[PDB]
């Protein structure tokens, strides 16, 4: 439809609308004029990601500043939807204004989901893909075959054709979703990559991950061609600490150290050889850094640094190389020295803990290393693998972890702490050690998205409480409220299991995984919600080796023979690539009414951006509450620095971290207010954690189901099954849980 | 070898008693026990073949890096960097001068390393610092 | 007894439909007791080979919505969602069988 | 074949195991029609590879598959992809002329 809010046109691409939908396009709408950050958690099954789109792109259409828009979700996936979603409201939009205006819309992603290279489309990983599209289009192989036609080097004709043709002309004006652009550059014979890339600056709105905001490895880039005055928008970021925490992290080990070693002495053996050979292409860079010229003087706008900078933008170094590595043999045995502290370190007997300040002022004492070399250390090895033209950078990978280190505990010394581990894993044998770099402080990177952008819509479908977020993150909100869904009928149950069916109490305690009588509790739960789910079934476990362990023995008694005998079986594998397999042949499964069962971790792979709509949700049985591993050095030391500074009690922020992604998990079966799945809870713990649930989960959830047992909770799915199984009223839904245009009306001149 | 001294020819298995008694003048695998047998009547060669540098008891330490090239040449900063530590305030914050200056330390540190201008280099030290 | 195939039972119904004249209106009511059913083919194929042959089916569950033959009638019915029926009690099965009656 | 964890001290029979290898050989083949690209909706592969050059912090024991004492795989994690490769071969048995 189209209707007015205050002086804005809207376009919503649907003849009908939720009334949360109307309240949040008010409460966004009041945001951008007022211009600053904002939580909203909008709840899931009603349209969060449209009602966002179709009012951004109204309030940027509309309004004479134009201000350009950014959508950072979590998963590629979720940026593919958020893409199809998109596309079909600029096809209403041309549709009820006759006309496609000028728009641009593009999905960001890394290489790997967007080359259409024949060679380089098998690799399994995306740091070689990287390293071989770079091989082809540094540059320097395109000067190489036009000084040496006969030279045995290629150029990918994907991002040669692009040169032929100008920025704006890579793409026809409107959204083109990864399939459709995939479809596009595959027809005319174009790298979709360097195409999303070089339009960064002329999309009017770009869809990106939080990876591609948060972390500077490849953020540093992106956020320079994106406007300061933009629209950010945040989908699902109740998770997005994690990435913050993934963003400034390094985990090294011995392993790792020896490849360093190697490769520090494969750079020894290549630098002796270079200044037998030429020693001007060492002369000019040496005086390059003499004048002061840093890596983005030296290196092209078309190529890339070997080492990408671990660090924020703003915390690097403006004054030049400190002189102890400006000389490449002079680097190249700093490094190894670095390498060999490092390696004297990992040599301990019990955890270290200990901050970035003490570390240096040992490795000063120890290896007369100070900080300032440390801080350009990254940049100096990846204008020295520039400068050496290697055709092999394979041997040389573990040196960026190095150089990542070294970049990372120099420039940082508060809200971060270093973590020497003799004993990686404790099951086995052979001590294994293991050197963990972590980000303690998850505000530091995303200190710059709130510094930059003065307006951010933080919006999750299960952001629950409102008020942990800006005080986790330092960021203030202008308005932060939490919708409750209006349902003509209970949409979606939730009940809290405490007990099993022989009333004895369930948990999912590490520790207790190995105990009889809960194993049978919960098999017996699975077996009778797979007899009477009609259309499929997906279980939520808290980590992948509980599930292991469990599902192994549940084999072991024969449980799963009789979940055979209704649905299929089918687990989370860690490879992502048969997980996928898993997924579509689930979806699969539940579309021809065999009927299917999904085992997954609730902080897995598929527990984020997966959703699962309709005959693809109908129930979500949560095995325990998902808590992390109390145990690990890194949750610890988190949870001291959140309670030194935030004042925020350990178990209660493992309880929130555990409940959000219980929350997920639960909100990911709905979609629209026609679906329905139930909620189910199999732990104890989770009866005193309701007010911790999302405020809309919150509603649903009765007080007489918060300990209920096995039989009880099937005889309560039954019935829920049974009862919207018949047609609903549309009189009892005419007004109150969807809105037509004219109830639209009616309802906005009742607000006045 | 890394795990048995050739001095004794010792395995480290049936004699834990091996330690990594390393030699500033010359670095080598010489355990403890065979450190007190030659070198506690006095001063004498390198036992390993191949050297025959002149060294002491008392200047013997322990290897604190896995490397051995990387141990020297942390030795050799250290020996230069004793007399050589000017600072930025040294120079009155001159940044240009005090990179020069690094640069000048690490390529002697370097030369004293390789020993391709090791007689130059310790006459300048040696002038250096007497100052 | 058994696991029961939707598909088989829809293949022998367009088998028995095919002589069917085209003035005599093609219907199929299947009273379909079970949640999941096996089937040893692709059953879209046969509910796609069904909308060809304009055969109109109706389903009664019994225990929920399965969502198979939500989509079958939904087909079958060109696009018509109220011909999957769930009863709720006894004397709603019997006012669903009642109302199949009626062309 | 039925899911349960092998272990050296049965006998087993020794016509039969001599399949055993061939039958793994069987089983790559069955991922030989059984990988094939998907969509971006479902595309679980690219949403690990959205970051390339991720460095975080590795996963603790709980969130990787178990090891024996040696460093070596229990097994469990076979079992779990034989359950997925019937249920895939079952499912991709419909897609037929049938
Ligand atoms: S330019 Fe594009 S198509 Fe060619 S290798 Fe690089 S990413 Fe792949
Ligand atoms: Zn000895
Ligand atoms: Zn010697």
């Amino acid at each position: 439809m189209k209707f007015y809010i205050d002086d804005l046109p809207v376009l919503f691409p649907y003849p009908k609308i939720y009334p949360e939908q109307y309240n949040y396009m008010c409460d966004i709408k009041k945001t951008l004029d007022v211009g600053g950050n904002s939580i909203l958690e909008m709840p899931s099954g009603t349209g969060k990601t449209v009602s966002l789109l179709s009012l951004t792109i109204a309030y940027q259409m509309h309004y004479p500043e134009h201000r350009k828009i950014i959508y950072c979700s979590r998963t590629m996936s979720e940026i593919e939807k958020a893409l199809v979603e998109l596309e079909n409201l600029m096809d209403y939009r041309t549709k009820e204004l006759g006309y496609q205006e000028d728009f641009r819309g593009l999905g960001l992603t890394s290489r790997k989901n967007l080359c259409l290279h024949p060679e380089v489309s098998k690799e399994r990983k995306g740091t070689v893909v990287d390293e071989k599209c770079r091989r082809m289009t540094n540059g320097q192989a395109k000067r190489k075959l036009e000084e040496d036609p006969e030279a045995n080097v290629e150029l990918c004709e994907y991002h040669e054709n692009l040169y032929n043709i100008e920025v704006e002309d890579y793409l026809p004006k409107g959204v083109f979703s990864f399939e459709k652009l995939l479809k596009y550059c595959e027809e005319k014979t174009l790298c979709p990559y360097f195409i999303v890339r070089r339009m960064i600056s002329l999309c009017n709105i770009i869809i990106y991950s939080y990876h591609y905001l948060l972390d500077p490895k490849i953020a540093e880039r992106v956020s320079n061609e994106v406007s300061k005055d933009s629209i950010v928008i945040f989908d699902e970021a109740h998770n997005i600490d994690n990435v913050c925490i993934e963003s400034l992290s390094l985990d090294l080990t011995t392993d790792a150290l020896r490849r360093a070693t190697r490769g520090a002495n494969a750079l020894d053996e290549r630098i002796s050889e270079v200044r037998k050979v030429d020693s001007q292409k060492l002369q000019d860079e040496y005086e390059k850094l003499v004048q002061g010229l840093h890596s983005a003087d030296i290196l092209t706008d078309q190529e890339e640094p070997f080492v990408e900078t671990p660090v924020l933008p703003q915390d690097l170094l403006t004054e030049a190389i400190p002189g102890n590595i400006r000389r490449a043999e002079h680097f190249v045995s700093f490094l190894k020295r670095l390498i060999e502290y490092l390696k004297t370190r990992m040599k301990v007997l019990h955890v270290i803990s200990e901050t970035p300040k003490s570390f240096l002022q040992h490795l000063k004492q120890l290896t007369f290393i100070e900080r300032k070399p440390l801080r350009f250390c990254s940049e100096r090895l990846s204008l020295l693998v520039r400068t050496l033209e290697v055709t092999e950078v394979e041997d040389f990978t573990a040196l960026k972890d190095i150089a990542t280190f070294a970049t990372l505990i120099s420039t940082y010394e508060e809200g971060f702490l270093l973590i020497i581990e003799p004993y990686e894993i404790e099951n086995a044998a052979v001590p294994n050690p293991i050197m963990r770099f972590t980000c303690l402080d998850a505000s530091i990177a995303i200190k710059p998205v709130f510094e930059r952008f003065s307006s951010v819509i933080i919006t999750s479908g299960t952001i629950s409480p409102l008020d942990m977020y800006p005080r986790m993150l330092n960021f203030k909100t202008v308005l932060q409220k939490s919708y409750a869904m209006t349902l003509a009928k209970k949409s979606f149950l939730p009940m809290i299991i405490t007990k099993g069916s022989d009333q004895v109490a369930i948990s999912s305690r590490f520790e207790i995984r190995n105990d009889p009588s809960i194993v049978r509790n919960y098999g017996s739960m699975l077996v009778e919600f797979a007899k009477i789910t009609p259309d499929g079934m997906v279980v939520f476990f808290p980590s992948y080796l509980y599930m292991e362990s469990i599902v192994s023995m549940w084999q072991t008694m024969g449980i799963l023979d009789e979940v055979w005998k209704h649905k299929l079986i089918l687990v989370e594998t860690p490879d992502a690539q048969e997980t996928s397999l898993a997924l579509e042949t689930y979806r699969k499964a539940c579309s021809n009414g065999r009927g299917a069962i999904l085992l997954s971790v609730a902080r897995g792979k598929v527990s984020e951006g997966i959703d699962f709509d309709h005959q693809y949700g109908r129930t979500v049985l949560m095995i325990g509450i998902p808590f992390q591993y109390t145990e690990s050095r890194i949750l610890k030391a988190r949870l001291e620095f959140m309670r030194e500074n935030y004042r925020i009690r350990e178990n209660d922020f493992l309880s929130f971290d555990a409940m959000r992604h219980a929350a997920q998990c639960l909100g990911r079966v709905l979609r629209g207010k026609d679906d329905y799945g139930v909620m189910v809870l199999a732990d104890r713990r989770f009866s005193r954690k309701r007010s911790q649930l999302p405020k809309w989960i919150a509603q649903g959830l009765s007080d007489a189901d918060l300990n209920l047992s096995t039989d009880m909770a099937i005889s309560n799915t039954k019935q829920f099954l049974r009862t919207m199984a018949q047609p609903t009223d549309p009189k009892d839904q005419e007004g109150v849980s969807v809105w037509s245009y004219e109830d639209l009306i009616k309802h906005q001149n009742s607000r006045k | 070898n890394k795990d048995m001294c050739p001095i004794c020819k010792t395995d480290r298995y049936l004699s834990p008693d091996v330690k990594f008694l390393v030699n500033p003048e010359c670095y080598h695998r010489i355990c403890e026990s065979c450190v007190d047998r030659i070198f506690s009547l006095g001063p004498a060669q390198c036992p390993y073949k191949g050297c025959d540098k002149i060294l002491r008891k008392n200047k013997f330490k322990t290897q604190i890096f896995d490397d051995v090239e990387v141990e020297k040449e942390v030795d050799i900063r250290k020996r230069v960097f004793n007399v050589f530590n000017k600072t930025i305030d040294d120079f009155n914050g001159d940044l240009v001068e005090y990179n020069k200056y690094l640069e000048e330390v690490e390529d002697i540190i370097y030369k004293l390393d390789h020993g391709i201008d090791v007689a130059k280099t310790e006459e300048k030290l040696r002038t250096y610092e007497e100052l | 007894k058994g696991n029961p195939s939707l598909q088989n039972a829809l293949e022998m119904a367009r088998g028995l439909l095919l002589p069917v004249p085209a003035h005599c209106t093609r219907e199929v009511l299947i009273v379909f007791g079970s949640l999941s059913t096996t089937d040893p083919g692709d059953i879209h194929q046969t509910i796609d080979s069904l909308v060809s042959e304009k055969i109109r089916v109706k389903v009664l569950g019994l225990s929920a919505q399965v969502a198979i033959c939500k989509e079958l009638c939904k087909a079958t019915n060109y696009g018509d969602e109220s011909f999957y029926k769930i009863l709720l009690d006894e004397t709603h099965l019997k006012e669903l069988f009642n109302e199949a009656v009626t062309p | 074949l039925r899911g349960e964890k092998i272990m050296q001290n049965d006998r087993g029979d020794v016509i039969i195991d001599r399949y055993l290898t061939l039958d793994q050989e069987f089983d790559r083949k069955d991922d030989d029609m059984l990988l094939h690209p998907v969509k971006k909706i479902i595309d679980l592969d690219g949403n690990i590879q959205d970051d390339p050059v991720v460095r975080g912090n590795r996963p603790d024991f709980t969130m990787q598959p178990g090891v024996d004492i040696n460093g070596n795989s229990d097994g469990t994690v076979d079992i779990l992809k034989g359950m997925n490769r019937l249920s895939e071969k079952m499912i991709m048995a419909l897609k037929n002329e049938y």
